């Protein structure tokens, strides 16, 4: 057996090499909040919010990245550790448009629930905020890209899942927009999934664009019966 | 504080009481309809320095 022993909170648990420390909390039962994070993608690192502190050490770990070794007590629940996320929510929240009462994304939206648990509770923020040029996709994914976060999902998705490496980033600075820098239609099999890994309004259905709310929708679970994949 | 002095008399000796001077009806006493528009103050966390939410 190759199992170390981590601590998280002062709790010990076993981890294999090479684990996160974002896989470590969550065997223990803490989720460490995310959003370029996913479990099904590539580790990308360019939100920060991830950072988590860990004792005896002066500098905060990006959680999502970083590899444990022996011995480390992870804190998860200290105050730089919520300062930071703070700070980090702060600065995302620095140039999003107040678009929540015409978001589709409004009531199921990752950055309004992390926001009310981990951000403040005032703004401020006293300037102007940034206005980014719309694109267009395709009939099937409804795109403003005024409230993308830059979260690099989209790159990741379409590079590594769908294999179609035509979506990226162009620009630099705060003036970087993820798109396509031409009329070109992302059109895959899998060009929805999008709108399901998108963590802000950003990218929304089309078809499902102003027409109901996810606090009032019931969620009936069954089998898709359009192919024989089930 | 309209009615005549003969009613009011005859109406302060049967109470026993004086009642002009405290009169359950309203009159031009009462606070305007039209007001100044006000100004509310902010509370104690509207800071921009050393307002961490976490403290
Ligand atoms: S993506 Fe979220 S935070 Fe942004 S406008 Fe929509 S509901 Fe509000
Ligand atoms: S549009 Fe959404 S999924 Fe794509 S990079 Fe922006 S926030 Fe991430
Ligand atoms: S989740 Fe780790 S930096 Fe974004
Ligand atoms: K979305």
């Amino acid at each position: 057996s190759n199992l170390i022993e981590v601590f998280v909170d002062g709790q010990s648990v076993m981890v294999e090499p090479g684990t996160t420390v974002l896989q470590a909390c969550e065997k223990v039962g803490m989720q460490i909040p995310r959003f370029c994070y996913h479990e099904r993608l590539s580790v990308a690192g360019n939100c920060r919010m991830c950072l988590v502190e860990i004792e005896k050490a002066p500098k905060v770990v990006a959680a999502c990245a970083m590899p444990v070794m022996k011995g480390w007590n992870i804190l998860t629940n200290s105050e730089k550790t919520k300062k930071a996320r703070e700070g980090v929510m702060e600065f995302l929240l620095a140039n999003h448009p107040l678009d929540c009462p015409i978001c589709d994304q409004g009531g199921e939206c990752d950055l309004q629930d992390q926001s009310m648990m981990f951000g403040s509770d005032r703004s401020r923020f006293l300037e102007g905020k940034r206005a980014v040029e719309d694109k267009n996709i395709g009939p099937l994914v409804k795109t403003i890209m005024t409230r993308c976060i830059q979260c690099t999902r989209c790159i990741r998705f379409a590079s590594e899942i769908a294999g179609v490496d035509d979506l990226g980033t162009t620009g630099r600075g705060n003036d970087m927009q993820v798109g396509t820098y031409i009329e070109k239609m992302f059109m895959s099999e899998l060009s929805g999934n999008i709108i399901d890994i998108c963590p802000v309004g950003a990218l929304t259905s089309k078809p499902y664009a102003f027409t109901a709310r996810p606090w009032e929708t019931r969620k009936t679970e069954s089998i898709d019966v359009m192919d024989a994949v089930g | 504080a309209s009615a005549t002095r003969l009613i009011q008399g005859l109406r302060n000796w049967a109470s026993g009481r004086d009642l002009q001077a405290k009169l359950q009806l309203r009159y031009q006493e009462i606070s305007k309809r039209t007001q100044p528009p006000p100004k509310l103050p902010v509370g104690p966390s509207h800071r921009l320095s050393n307002n961490y939410y976490c403290a």
